[PDB]
């Protein structure tokens, strides 16, 4: 909880200081505004006519003579309009792709937990939170990052009684003298035990197998119970 | 990615002619728009390459001993016997796919056998910008990814690379597809032999069966075709008496030359606009392909994917990247 | 004095993974990372 709180507190500064992201929405706004500015500034071009003002052409020329300049302006401004519309269509396709990705991220990162690597942040995705931004969405991806590793001596299998033992869900590790079985993502060592492992064949096949005792809880419990029963018997029999 | 091109609007339309430039000023900011679009496309190409390949925090290296449980990665690991530390498969790929662009073409050849298409294009405003990342750098990125995945597994994609024996990493990958790890540990030699045979056959299958590997060649061919058409449209008259600006200027007085100049200007503006629109559409397609390739690198190489047919046919075990001209190649190791 | 410099890009810090032949690395502790992704809609 403390780590999450610290990270979400640092979010308020990392969102505006490191730059990097948050420039895509501004780029979209700037592109749209710049396209509109270009389209509206193309109205001062003559395109070969005597003036870029239609009223001047209509007021200084007869219909048959003004028609040529009017047609030049029509051609130029029509070309400008088609150019603007084509660029708008291509940018709309790009924005639609981005919005489809954003919808997929909302479905898979926020509404569920994703096993897709790097899809919902760097690390093992835990969850995600959405936030609205002008013309866009912001995903805060909460992920799990292993921090303080230590390297041990590992083996694929453990040979106990002429049999090969493999971890049920985990990995065999050794700190130098003793052998334990842990989970692969967090060092939580435990004694190797028949409930921790499963047997498959003998020890003559696995490359890298080592000898270590696989302690049997049933046999040791039976021995302890028999010792207690013997003590109880000797309490009165002898 | 695709070829980053720059077009000199004035030089293409009105090459070193001041009258044509003055007449072209009357059409507004069309040249500025074209230059802006082309610059955006080039920056997007560099971004595509960066997103696909620059996915490793550090440049991971393999240990000097190249034993990984009997698996033979020699044909995909870097080859130090070259100026560029490129693998065998990467060298084969870069040999097969041949670019038609920049190098140091400033000193174009002194007309030995006519002039190349590239030299002719470079003489009318059509130049090619080199990519930001050299093929050596892309090969370094690929080698770092391969070393990280064969020395740590999927751990280097979620934090610090935790080393693990390759047999045990393979056992975890087997557990990922629903098969117990004792299946791999008791068939380790057979699995290693099968992987070695498949990675050996990859060299023949990549360049003999064709199928794929024509996509990068299609990208190169389409870029070359567009540039060739743009440079060949300069010989069109578009209704004028001559397609040469100099002849029109040297044969007619300005009041009557301006009409032909404007006809040529309109034709060449239309050609440039068509070229730039097609370039934008093709860049959108290439960006879709690059986003797909980045997703494949993240979910197939940096981790094991449960998505069906995303990282090959069968039950995905792992994947290896190899750089190719303007593209990437994924070797998908799967369980059938 | 400050000046404009040209250089070759550094792709990253070269890290040689200590890949051993019967040795593994396991994390003993973790962090919770909140990253941010912006997407135009
Ligand atoms: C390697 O570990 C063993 C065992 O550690 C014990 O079990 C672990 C799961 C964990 O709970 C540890 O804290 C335990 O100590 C170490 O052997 C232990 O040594 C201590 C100190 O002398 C002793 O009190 C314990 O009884 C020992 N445990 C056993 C089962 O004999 C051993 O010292 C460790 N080796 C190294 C190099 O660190
Ligand atoms: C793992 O153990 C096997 C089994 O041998 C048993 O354990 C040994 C530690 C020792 O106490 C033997 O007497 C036990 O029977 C080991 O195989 C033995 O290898 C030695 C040396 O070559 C040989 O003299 C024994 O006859 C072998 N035992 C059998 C039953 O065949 C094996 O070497 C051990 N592996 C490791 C890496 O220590
Ligand atoms: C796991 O890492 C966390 C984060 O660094 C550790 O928590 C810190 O512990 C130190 C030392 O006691 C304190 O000064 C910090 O305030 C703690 N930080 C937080 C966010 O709580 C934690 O101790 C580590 N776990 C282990 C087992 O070492
Ligand atoms: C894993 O063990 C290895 C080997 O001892 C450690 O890697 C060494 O780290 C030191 C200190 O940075 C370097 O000087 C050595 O060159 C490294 N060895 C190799 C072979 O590269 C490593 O630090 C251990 N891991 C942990 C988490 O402590
Ligand atoms: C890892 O252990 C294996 C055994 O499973 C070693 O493989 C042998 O290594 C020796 C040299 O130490 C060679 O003479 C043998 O030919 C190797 N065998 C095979 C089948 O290749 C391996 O070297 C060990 N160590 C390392 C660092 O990889
Ligand atoms: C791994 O594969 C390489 C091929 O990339 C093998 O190298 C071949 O070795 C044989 C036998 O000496 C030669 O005939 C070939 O010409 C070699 N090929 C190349 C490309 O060098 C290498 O032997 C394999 N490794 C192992 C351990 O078997």
């Amino acid at each position: 909880a403390n780590q999450f709180n610290s990270a979400i507190g640092k979010i308020q500064d990392s969102l505006f200081s490191t730059a990097s992201a948050l420039g895509k929405l501004q780029d979209v706004v700037n592109h749209n505004a710049q396209a509109l500015n270009t389209l509206v500034k193309q109205l001062s071009s003559k395109f070969g006519a005597i003036s870029s003002v239609l009223n001047d052409i209509l007021s200084r020329l007869d219909p048959p003579e003004a028609e040529v300049q009017i047609d030049r302006l029509i051609t130029g401004r029509l070309q400008s309009l088609q150019t603007y519309v084509t660029q708008q269509l291509i940018r709309a396709a790009e924005i639609r792709a981005s919005a489809n990705l954003a919808a997929t991220k909302m479905s898979e990162c926020v509404l569920g937990q994703s096993k897709r690597v790097d899809f919902c942040g760097k690390g093992y995705h835990l969850m995600s939170f959405p936030q609205s931004a002008p013309h866009g969405v912001v995903f805060l991806h909460v992920t799990y990052v292993p921090a303080q590793e230590k390297n041990f001596t590992t083996a694929p299998a453990i040979c106990h009684d002429g049999k090969a033992h493999f971890p049920r869900e985990g990995v065999f590790v050794s700190n130098g003298t003793h052998w334990f079985v842990t989970q692969r993502n967090f060092y939580e060592p435990q004694i190797i035990t028949t409930d921790n492992t499963f047997v498959s064949g003998n020890c003559d096949v696995v490359i890298g197998i080592v000898n270590n005792t696989v302690y049997d809880p049933l046999q040791l419990e039976l021995d302890s119970f028999k010792e207690e029963l013997d003590k109880y018997f000797k309490n009165h029999t002898s | 990615s695709m070829t980053k091109t720059s077009v000199d609007c004035t030089m293409y339309i009105c090459g070193d002619s001041t009258e044509c430039s003055n007449l072209l000023l009357q059409y507004g900011s069309f040249c500025t728009q074209l230059k802006r679009a082309l610059t955006g496309i080039a920056v997007e190409q560099d971004k595509n390459t960066q997103e696909v390949f620059a996915q490793v925090k550090q440049i991971y290296k393999t240990p000097p001993i190249k034993y990984f449980g009997g698996f033979n990665f020699s044909q995909i690991l870097p080859d130090p016997s070259k100026p560029s530390k490129r693998s065998f498969i990467e060298d084969l790929l870069f040999n097969k796919v041949t670019l038609a662009f920049i190098k140091q073409y400033g000193d174009c050849l002194g007309d030995i056998a006519a002039r190349d298409l590239i030299c002719a294009q470079k003489f009318n405003g059509l130049t090619v910008l080199p990519p930001l990342l050299t093929d050596e750098m892309i090969a370094q990125y690929t080698s770092a990814l391969l070393a990280g995945t064969i020395t740590s597994g999927w751990t280097f994609g979620a934090g610090a690379a935790l080393q693990i024996p390759f047999a045990m990493q393979m056992a975890y990958r087997f557990n990922g597809i629903g098969v117990t790890q004792n299946v791999l540990y008791e068939n380790q030699k057979l699995i290693a032999n099968q992987f070695n045979s498949a990675i050996g056959k990859i060299q023949d299958s990549l360049f003999s069966t064709a199928s794929a590997l024509g996509k990068l060649q299609d990208v190169v061919n389409h870029n070359a075709q567009a540039l060739n058409t743009l440079v060949k449209q300069l010989s069109s008259k578009f209704g004028a008496i001559s397609s040469v600006l100099n002849d029109i200027l040297s044969r007619l007085d300005p009041p009557e030359a301006e009409v032909q100049i404007d006809r040529l200007i309109t034709g060449r503006l239309q050609s440039l606009q068509t070229y730039v629109t097609q370039q934008l559409i093709r860049a959108a397609e290439i960006r879709a392909s690059a986003n797909l390739a980045a997703t494949k690198m993240s979910e197939c190489v940096l981790g094991q994917s449960k998505r069906v047919d995303f990282c090959g046919k069968g039950y995905h075990l792992m994947s290896f990247p190899q750089s190719a001209p303007h593209g990437v190649v994924f070797l998908h190791v799967t369980y059938v | 004095s400050q000046s404009i410099i040209a250089y070759t890009m550094s792709l990253g810090a070269e890290n040689s993974v200590a890949y051993s032949n019967n040795s593994i690395a396991i994390p003993t502790n973790f962090t919770i990372s909140v990253t941010t992704e912006i997407l135009p809609v």
